[PDB]
RNA sequence: AAAAAA
């Protein structure tokens, strides 16, 4: 199995260029992400309510915008 | 980096032309100055309406990423106040991916905007300057600048570019850097670098296109 | 918009009373904004017959006038007859150019590319 | 010849007053003269010539426009498809009438010069030339046929008394044409079979260009609908 | 579209303390209905009514067989309006409201669709708006109502899946009913004609189920205009209108 | 899907003392905003509405303004879209008795509510106090004329929206609960409404 | 305009750069490449994240 | 200036009370002068079946950006 | 947008065809010449009759089959198009009459027909399959988007081949290009579709028809009548679609299919052939290829 | 299951020339339309609404000659035994119908005596079981008779089966899935077909013989139509 | 309420229907509802065969209104534009009120606006069958003080005079257009036709301030019965009214003649009582 | 949403 991450950036008060905006908040999202453990008793799979595992990016390729 | 170009392949339409490039083969088409709709009527300058489909599926936000820089280039080169309150439609269709169309839209890119430079000029439409442009790509391992990459070229590279420069003179001169596009991990010194070898490639492209224009236009005058 | 018989614009802001303004905020790019139009006999008390209108205003130009008749609830009707009414802020082709002031009520000069072209100015 | 490319300096040195004309653009800030347009330069005059299929209304020009519309002030006529509509005047006729108006329905082709013609304007044609002698094949075409081709096929023909075409068809058959500068070319004729071998003619004469080859092919097309 | 002249003619008359009705009705009397039943074969059950303005809805009701254990909701409620988008406010509205109406916890038994410990019946529940001239919520309603008494399943043969070839199950529920009231000046009216609601003050949607008064209960808007606030000796009113004069209109759509 | 980006579409998704907090006029893109966030027990709300308008309406004729409610999910997708829609049309039912609508004719106002935070630990009917707070803000930080305050309470699932200080009702909304509450869901409500109310006057005094 | 993605490491990952009212000079691509480091260093910590 | 809040709404939020009806893996606020955006993340589980530094070996997430300016209607070219 | 046509072209084109004459100078049982043109990658095609110009792209891709047929494939055709062909269509339009007809055609023309095997796209029953997507672009518009749009989708399936794909338990594994020959798809017929114009002139009054075979685009604007009828070698009809327009009798229905029956006998040969003389092509140029190693 | 018996019978009990059960209703919904009509063919339930000709909603479509017909086909998801969990409001083989149906009706219905006006037929199907395209056609005939729109005859459906080498008329659902149809749509009791349609794959040998017993089959549905129509008439006119 | 439940189910005058050749003799003179053929003459619509001297032609079964020269309709107002009102008379095309066909007194949405109900009288006639409205007299106007209600419209026959006064106080306006309106008798309904053989406030939006129960009741009956007598597809005259009336005055309530067994009972009253003393 | 006679 592999994961999936879904994002939803929700943008209010806009002024200029939003791009620069989205980016940087998407990446403080990620900088802080949770993945739930799964397990199984064509079957189905189930995500563990309470035990979890901080995600691993490269910190070494974390960018920043601005236009 | 030989390539090869036709004009005028079209009927119904202004103005149409049909460049290809390794694999990618980007046939375009360009109707105007025509009557606008509502909603697009500009006052003052032209209005540009730009298509662009890719080979397989639908158009989707892949492509109006690729609308959306082929109007950055387009702009500035067509002289918007000639025709006041008009319409100018511009739409490409890529024939061939020649690439992973999946990974990388930045050689699709470059032969959009060659491909609508010229319809742009067999239309018959006013331009401040000339246009060309090319693809380049960084290898992770042989750290070396290719200008018009392959397919399998873009695979094993790190970081992928795309530039397009507005070009005045006689083609020599280069008045402003019209796009440039770069994804993929690099630094400032090949950066630098990249415009060394692209401006002098740009300009053999820029010659190159003049040519094909004259082969084709004086017959017909 | 630019026609033969009259000429249409777009309600941005208005007068108050004793300068100072009140500008109405909508989408440009819509059509949400107030819509007026302006008869080519309201132009100028001047020979109110013959009017060429494209040697009046121009597409982009700043016109100056004073609501007449609502009529009905889409157009308004201006005119710029009086002195104090016209073009006020315009640029050389359209807007192409540099920018343009008022000189004579008829003319419009540019101090900068030296071009001269046809308004209806206002008095200064 | 001497093949020019739009952002190129002008060889015309800005020294000597040069009128200006179609091709060449004068910047409204920088006052630089720059080329627009791609093809041959002819200095006599200054303009550009360009392939270009598309028509834009200019003064005193010859155009064969289509009525789409017919309103109460004027008229509505394409002289070309998905441009904008043109104004013809009910008083643009020969011998004008107050109350009464000129007879033209929906579809009907007039063969009309555009009077006024300006960028952010409607542009205006009128049935009546101003002036020479009001016939200059003015008015409504009955019936006969048109066909579509490039601006540069239609100038170099009704300008230009040394092409080709004419000159070759007035051999095969006997007939009376107008031709617009929209691209238009309206031609009629005794027989239906002789309009029909005038169309094809065109038609090939247009796609191959060639002034040499004007001869031949109206030679093939004239014994093939026998 | 009516009038200045005539809402406000409409209004006078109805605000006023022997409130007359342009019909004639009293405040509790019923416009003449029309219920045909069981005129389709391909579905479980059906319903068709007609109004007096020319209102008219036709209800289906098929099912088929799920777990129970998978599935809360075992029945669904689908809307379409004739002329409407399925996504239109209005259509939204009744579908997500008469789904509240219908509810396995709200106004359905959840025992009587158990044939099983493993898998019971889903009822799928469509409904075909031909006409409407008003708020088709209590049209709908009574249409669902005659379309859920006759209703015939396959029948099951073993117990706690196989059902009987031929032989089959008649479902008797007590579906709810839901009556729209008109508010006007202080005086309560059931059953508002088209007319009646666009001079309306106010408006109350009240449900009916077992010989009582049930949730949903909603305060909706019959109008855009003449719409203004309420005593609350209005909403006990109402209540009360429709406690005493429910058993009369079930007992008649009974037969 | 070619509008947006759904990912994978082989795929499957995850499988496992009142406080009020109100502040308005924080959104520069609308006419007017508001921000309400309430914490209670075990469940707390944060909802954001803004207001836009009014603008004219091209070739309109309507005597008098037009309002038009839509509620949409800011994070966590919970409530149904039919449900949404429900709300929405209990929501214009008590702001066209709210706002004056003589006073915009020819116009439009467009308000719109995102439901951005609740956390639980019906369902909906909680949430409809606070979205008529909301609004109530909102409109009045605009500009829009309103006839009186707007507010309500939830009481064992029964929702009931009061003005003239609760001496009558703009609002009902009845949902699951029990029987016989008619009259103490009214006092309870009315409460709410009366702590709510002048909290909202205070709101838009202070800032 | 011209955006960038910069990072604490010295390296970059998006740029584009699209002149359609000025001549571009390479003296402003330095400058911006620079402002932009500074402005992606500031970003990179500030919250303690 | 810049101002944030992370894992606000995020169902991490707390260590010892943790939200069993939130699936947001991770979130973030952001207000940059006027502007304010709000960032959601969720997650999904899909089963592969097929057969350095590359682009191959590295993937993305998929946004779903929405700028509100007070319209109605499908998603705009910005988004 | 629509096009603007004078009252003296429908009265000269009309007046031809009384006299058996038309603009390209063409017969009224003749069929515009198809000339055939592969791309360098597999099911890459191009068509083009007269001016008319059209484009195909075959692709493919890993997904799952329908609940409700499990044991079958997926196929899908787009027909979406551009302001390529000419102002008169509008960008993104699918609910354009002729537009979502011609979709239609060549969906009954394919699916229905059992042309192409969607069984045998199936990898695993009720979990994984083949997704066969064919996309039409229309490059040029001088009439015959039917025609010509039916012979670049038959053309291509048949010069398309799919990746070889072998089953290890529950994984599905695929094989590159340069390891194993893709295998082609099945094709059991081929359909091909011939569209019909009817026109009704005045004068010389009791009982005259004119029916052409692909009429241009302004033969196409000028038609009474739509007639299109699908028939392959094997001596039966695949599909026709006739919706109002001209009443016909069922004699002359037949009559258009006598007709069309040698042409698309002609051009099926014609098909076969050139794919024949590209199957070789790329055969004698991988032996030379390895000749030079 | 045996689809035709070598003694000359179907499923039903049908011969291979015998029409369903044909029931047909006009004026049903006087008060939702200007006309109307209730088709009943064997176990298709078609509701047809004719509403016109009337002043256009929007003066963006009006024709100063013709009018304006068009046609909506709300295909139910009751109408199966099986529900179709989706809405077919959007489908390919809806907008094909409608637009079918509309070119159809277009020469038929003569619009150039109702300028400036539309004609508005909305339908709802309530259940089919093959020969769905044939029926929607009598349910547009009769409704715009009702409606008092002037058109130039009637326009009667039919659907025609092939098994094997024998042909059958009126065909269901289970047939449909077990053969080849060929709807047709005929003009009047002439040979003159308005509508033509073939799906699935059939012999090109047989196809004179097949379309003959169409024309002629549908001709009876036109009978059963003119009878109903003139009982109808009949009753009303005696007052 | 009432219910009906019903389970299982859902010198001759010729009929014609569509296609069919109503006669082979071209010497009459083409009429409604049919079309010409090469001398044969074929029925467009389904209806009866109307043979008046040279005009031949087919009447409907049923079909919308057609406007005629000199009638009197009452009509809703469905738009305004320019310098013209486009009146809703329930036709195939909304009918043309020019700003010269009204009546001005010493922005037209002050006089007539969308909504407002009025009575007028077909001036003329366009070439696509669109009428022309006139209010230009004392009998027309912008209606008010009263209730409207809809009938078929060949349920309504011209006529010298179709604005009736009746007892109660009130008046009916019969459209020939089937568009019907009961008001209060004012001063011009009570001596309008005998003074013959003896201005601001005509658009004004506000009813009459005093409005008496007796006559809100009488307004109501008065639209019950019409509906009563449309029910049973009984022409509507001043006298089928009154007596309709008259004979519901045996119902104590007016809510009582809302049903159906009601309804036929007035209807069938009225068409045995003028059968009996007819003949 | 101009139109016909003189
Ligand atoms: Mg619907």
């Amino acid at each position: 199995w592999s994961y999936v991450l879904y994002a939803k950036i929700v943008v209010l008060s806009r002024t200029g260029p939003v791009f620069d905006l989205c980016w940087n908040s998407l990446m403080y999202a990620l900088q802080s992400v949770k993945l739930p453990r799964a397990f199984i008793d064509t079957y189905e799979i189930i995500c563990d309510q309470t035990k979890s595992v901080p995600l691993m990016i490269n910190a070494k390729n974390i960018a920043f915008a601005s236009n | 980096m030989s390539v090869q170009a036709e004009i005028g392949i079209l009927d119904h339409v202004d103005g149409s032309s049909e460049f290809v490039s390794q694999d990618t083969k980007v046939i375009c088409s360009v109707t105007g100055p025509i009557e606008p709709k509502a909603r697009q009527e500009l006052p003052t300058q032209l209005a540009l309406e730009i298509i662009v489909r890719p080979a397989k599926g639908v158009a989707t936000t892949r492509e109006k990423v690729l609308e959306d820089k082929l109007r950055a280039v387009l702009t500035p080169l067509i002289t918007r106040h000639c025709y006041p309150r008009q319409l100018c439609q511009i739409t490409c269709q890529i024939l061939e991916s020649g690439e992973d169309e999946a990974e990388f839209s930045l050689r699709e890119l470059s032969c959009c905007i060659n491909a609508a430079f010229l319809a742009l000029v067999d239309a018959g439409i006013a331009l401040n300057s000339m246009c060309a442009s090319i693809p380049i790509a960084i290898i992770k391992d042989t750290s070396d600048i290719i200008v018009d990459p392959t397919a399998e070229q873009l695979k094993i590279s790190l970081s992928v570019h795309t530039l397009a420069l507005e070009f005045v003179n006689g083609g020599k001169v280069v008045k402003n850097v019209l796009l440039l596009d770069s994804n993929g991990d690099f630094n400032e010194d090949q950066l630098f670098s990249l415009l060394e070898l692209g401006e002098q490639k740009c300009q053999e492209l820029v010659t190159n296109i003049r040519r094909i224009i004259q082969d084709n236009i004086s017959p017909r005058l | 918009r630019l026609s033969l018989q009259r000429a249409n614009v777009e309600i941005l802001a208005v007068e108050d009373k004793p300068a100072t303004f009140s500008v109405s905020q909508a989408s440009s790019d819509l059509g949400e904004t107030f819509r007026g139009i302006i008869r080519s006999q309201d132009v100028r008390s001047t020979d109110r017959d013959r009017v060429k209108v494209i040697e009046c205003f121009k597409p982009g130009d700043i016109v100056r006038a004073q609501v007449l008749s609502l009529g009905d609830g889409t157009n308004y009707y201006l005119t710029t007859a009086r002195n104090d009414l016209g073009v006020v802020f315009a640029r050389a082709a359209n807007g192409a150019g540099g920018l343009m002031y008022a000189t004579d009520w008829q003319m419009m000069t540019s101090p900068v590319t030296g071009a001269t072209e046809k308004r209806k100015c206002a008095k200064p | 010849s001497t093949f020019i490319f739009p952002g190129d300096s002008f060889p015309v040195d800005p020294t000597t007053p040069v009128k200006l004309g179609p091709g060449i653009y004068c910047d409204p800030n920088t006052q630089e003269i720059r080329p627009v347009n791609t093809g041959v330069l002819h200095v006599s005059t200054a303009y550009i010539d360009y392939s270009s299929k598309r028509y834009i209304p200019s003064v005193n020009d010859f155009v064969i426009g289509v009525i789409i519309g017919t309103f109460s002030d004027s008229y509505k006529v394409s002289l070309q498809n998905f441009s904008s509509s043109v104004s013809l005047s009910y008083m643009a006729f020969p011998n004008a009438s107050k109350k009464n108006r000129p007879t033209l329905q929906v579809g009907d082709l007039v063969y009309a010069r555009v009077c006024t013609a300006e960028k952010e304007l409607e542009a205006e044609i009128e049935c009546f030339d101003s002036t020479t002698g009001r016939d200059a094949g003015f008015g409504i075409l009955e019936d006969g046929m048109i066909i579509d081709v490039n601006l540069n096929f239609a100038r170099q023909l009704l300008f230009n008394n040394d092409f080709p075409l004419l000159k070759v068809l007035a051999a095969h058959t006997k007939f009376e044409v107008a031709i617009g500068l929209n691209g238009k070319i309206w031609v009629k004729c005794e027989e239906l079979s002789n309009t029909l071998a005038c169309y094809r003619t065109i038609m090939e004469c247009c796609q191959k260009n060639d002034t040499a080859a004007f001869k031949d092919i109206a030679k093939r097309q004239f014994k093939e609908i026998l | 579209s009516l009038s200045v002249a005539e809402k406000s003619y409409l209004y006078d008359s109805l605000a006023s303390t022997p409130s007359i009705r342009p019909d004639g009705r009293l405040p509790h009397q019923f416009r003449p209905i029309e219920i045909f039943t069981d005129f389709l074969p391909s579905s479980n059950g059906s319903s068709r009514i007609i109004a007096s303005d020319g209102s008219e809805c036709i209800v289906s009701i098929k099912s088929k067989v799920v777990d129970h254990h998978v599935e809360n909701e075992l029945l669904q409620v689908d809307v379409d309006i004739a002329g409407q988008r399925d996504d239109a406010l209005v259509v939204e509205t009744i579908t997500s409201l008469l789904n509240k109406v219908l509810k396995s916890g709200s106004g359905v038994d959840s025992s009587k669709l158990q044939l099983t410990k493993k898998y019971s019946f889903k009822i799928f529940v469509d409904v075909l708006v031909i006409s409407s001239h008003s708020h088709p919520v209590s049209l709908i309603s009574f249409a669902i109502y005659s379309a859920l008494n006759s209703t015939y399943l396959p029948k099951l043969i073993s117990a706690f899946p196989t059902f009987h070839d031929y032989d089959m199950v008649k479902l008797d529920i007590n579906p709810p009913l839901v009556f729209i009231l008109a508010v006007v000046g202080n005086n309560m009216l059931l059953d508002p004609a088209a007319n009646e609601s666009e001079v309306a003050n106010n408006g109350l949607i009240i449900s009916w189920s077992n010989g009582k008064i049930t949730s949903p209960i909603r305060s909706v808007a019959l109008n855009d205009s003449n719409v203004k606030s309420f005593k609350p000796h209005l909403l006990k009113q109402g209540l009360a209108m429709v406690e005493k004069y429910a058993p009369d209109v079930v007992r008649s759509l009974e037969n | 899907d070619r509008r947006r980006l759904l990912g994978p579409a082989a795929a499957k998704p995850m499988a496992f003392e009142q406080e009020l907090s109100l502040h308005t006029g924080f959104i520069e893109n609308c006419n007017g905003s508001a921000l309400v966030e309430a914490r209670s027990l075990g469940h707390q709300t944060s909802l954001i509405t803004a207001v836009y308008g009014p603008r004219s309406i091209r070739g309109s004729f309507t005597s008098q303004g037009t309002i038009s409610i839509q509620l949409k999910n800011g994070l966590l997708e919970k409530y149904n879209t039919n449900e949404l829609k429900e709300v929405s049309s209990f929501l214009m039912g008590i702001f066209n008795s709210v706002v004056n609508l003589s006073r915009y004719p020819k116009s439009g106002i467009d308000i719109f509510v995102y439901l951005t935070y609740d956390k639980d630990l019906s369902q909906i009917s909680s949430l409809i106090p606070h979205c008529i707070t909301s609004i109530t803000l909102a409109l009045a930080d605009a500009g829009i004329e309103l006839v009186d305050m707007a507010g309500a309470g939830e009481a064992n699932g029964t929702v009931v929206s009061f003005i003239k200080n609760g001496e009558e009702i703009v609002g009902f909304w009845k949902d699951d609960g029990d029987d016989e509450d008619l009259l103490e869901c009214l006092d309870r409500c009315k409460e709410q409404y009366n702590r709510y109310r002048d909290l909202m006057i205070s709101c838009l005094m202070n800032q | 305009t011209i955006s960038i993605l910069a990072a604490p490491s010295g390296n970059y990952k998006q740029l584009t750069l699209v002149g359609g009212g000025a001549k571009i000079t390479p003296e402003m691509i330095k400058r911006s490449l620079l402002l932009s480091r500074v402005r992606a260093d500031d970003l990179s910590t500030r919250f303690n994240i | 200036d810049v101002a944030i809040e992370n894992n606000t709404l995020s169902r991490y939020a707390d260590a010892g009370n943790i939200d069993t009806k939130n699936n947001i893996l991770g979130s973030n606020v952001l207000k940059s002068g006027k502007t304010i955006v709000i960032t959601s993340i969720t997650g999904g589980i899909i089963e592969e079946t097929s057969a350095e530094d590359i682009i191959a070996n590295y993937a993305s997430v998929y946004p779903v950006v929405e700028v509100e300016r007070g319209r109605v209607g499908a998603c705009t070219d910005e988004e | 947008k629509d096009i603007e046509i004078s009252a003296s072209e429908s009265k000269f084109i009309l007046e031809a065809l009384r006299q058996n004459y038309r603009l390209d100078g063409r017969s009224f049982d003749q069929f515009r010449d198809v000339e055939i043109t592969f791309g360098k990658e597999f099911g890459d095609v191009s068509v083009k009759m007269g001016n008319t110009k059209v484009h195909c792209r075959i692709s493919c891709q890993i997904a799952q089959p329908y609940e409700d047929r499990p044991f079958e494939g997926l196929f899908v055709i787009s027909t979406e198009i551009s302001p390529m062909a000419g102002s008169q269509f509008e960008n993104g339009n699918i609910t354009g009459e002729d537009e979502v007809l011609c979709s239609r055609i060549i969906e009954k023309s394919v699916r229905r027909s059992g042309a192409l095997d969607v069984e045998g796209l199936c990898i695993v029953a009720g979990s994984k399959c083949w997704a066969v997507r064919a996309d039409v672009h229309f490059l040029d518009c001088d009439g015959g988007f039917i025609d010509a749009s039916c012979i670049a989708v038959m053309a291509g399936l048949m010069h398309f081949k799919k990746p070889d794909i072998t089953v290890h338990g529950e994984q599905i594994i695929v094989h590159p290009v340069n390891e194993r020959e893709p295998v082609p798809l099945g094709i059991l017929h081929i359909p091909i579709c011939v569209t019909f114009s009817f026109f009704n002139p005045q004068d010389t009054e009791t009982n005259s028809e004119i029916s052409i075979i692909d009429a241009t685009l302004k033969e196409e604007l000028l038609r009474d009548g739509v007639l299109t009828v699908t028939l392959n070698k094997n001596r039966e009809v695949v599909q026709v679609s006739k919706a109002g327009g001209l009443p016909m009798d069922a004699l002359t229905l037949m009559k258009c299919c006598h007709e069309a029956y040698s042409i698309i006998e002609k051009i099926t040969d014609q098909i076969l052939q050139l794919l024949k003389e590209d199957s070789e092509k790329r055969n004698k140029y991988a032996a030379m290829l390895t000749s030079e190693n | 299951l045996e689809i035709y018996s070598p003694e000359g019978l179907r499923l039903d009990g049908r011969r291979w020339n015998e029409l369903r059960r044909f029931e047909s209703s006009i004026n049903t919904h006087p008060h939702a339309a200007d006309g109307s009509s209730y088709m009943e063919q064997g176990n298709n339930k078609i509701i047809t609404l004719v509403k016109g000709p009337k002043e256009p909603r929007l003066k963006s479509q009006m024709d100063t000659s013709k009018a304006l017909l068009n046609v909506s086909v709300n295909i139910t998801k009751f109408s199966k035994f099986e529900r179709s969990k989706s809405s077919h409001k959007n489908e390919r083989r809806v907008l094909e119908i409608q637009t079918s149906l509309v070119r159809m009706f277009e020469k038929n219905v003569m619009l150039n005596i109702y300028p400036r006006t539309v004609i508005d037929i909305e339908i709802h199907v309530l259940e089919q079981d093959g020969g769905i395209m044939g029926s929607l056609i009598n349910g547009i005939t009769l409704a715009l008779i009702d409606a008092g729109i002037s058109m130039f005859d009637y326009i009667s459906g039919i659907s025609v089966g092939l098994y094997d080498t024998t042909p059958l008329l009126d065909t269901n659902s289970l047939e449909e899935n077990a053969m080849s149809t060929v709807t047709l749509g005929v003009v009047g009791k002439s040979e003159k077909l308005s509508l033509l349609l073939v799906e699935d794959k059939i012999p090109l040998d047989r196809l004179e013989n097949v379309l003959a017993i169409g024309i002629a089959g549908a001709h009876r549905v036109r009978d059963l139509m003119d009878e109903e129509l003139r009982k109808h008439a009949q009753k009303r006119v005696s007052n | 309420i009432t219910i009906t439940k019903r389970n299982g189910a859902f010198s001759d005058s010729q009929i014609v229907t569509p296609g069919e050749l109503v006669t082979d003799d071209p010497i009459w003179m083409r009429g409604h509802g049919t079309y010409f053929l090469d001398n044969m003459t074929y029925s467009s619509v389904a209806g009866t065969v109307s043979r008046v001297n040279r005009l031949l032609s087919v009447i409907p079964l049923k079909g919308r209104y057609a406007p005629e020269t000199g009638d009197h309709v009452v009509g809703r107002i469905a738009e305004v534009g320019n310098k013209r009102w486009k009146v809703d008379i329930g036709g195939k095309q909304h009918a043309v009120l020019m700003l010269g066909s009204v009546n001005l007194p010493g922005q037209m949405r002050s006089f007539l606006k969308e909504g407002d109900l009025l009575n007028a009288e077909v001036q003329s006639l366009f070439q696509d069958g669109s009428a022309s409205l006139h209010t230009r007299s004392l009998k027309y106007g912008k209606l008010r003080n009263g209730m409207f209600c809809q009938v078929p419209s060949s349920l309504i026959v011209r006529a010298k005079n179709h604005t009736h006064n009746l007892p109660g106080n009130i008046t009916v306006v019969l459209g020939v257009n089937g568009y019907i309106w009961l008001r209060k008798t004012s001063q011009m309904d009570l001596a309008r036709d005998t003074p013959s053989a003896n201005s601001w406030q005509i658009y004004s939006d506000e009813n009459d301030p005093s409005i008496s129960n007796n006559i809100r009741q009488a307004i109501c009956r008065y639209a019950n019965v019409i509906k009563a007598l449309a029910f049973c597809e009984i022409g509507i005259t001043q006298q089928r009214i009154v007596s309709a009336y008259e004979a519901s005055m045996v119902y104590s309530n007016v809510g009582e003649l809302i049903e159906k067994n009601v309804m036929e009972s007035i209807g069938s009253d009225i068409l045995t009582a003028e059968k009996m003393r007819g003949n």
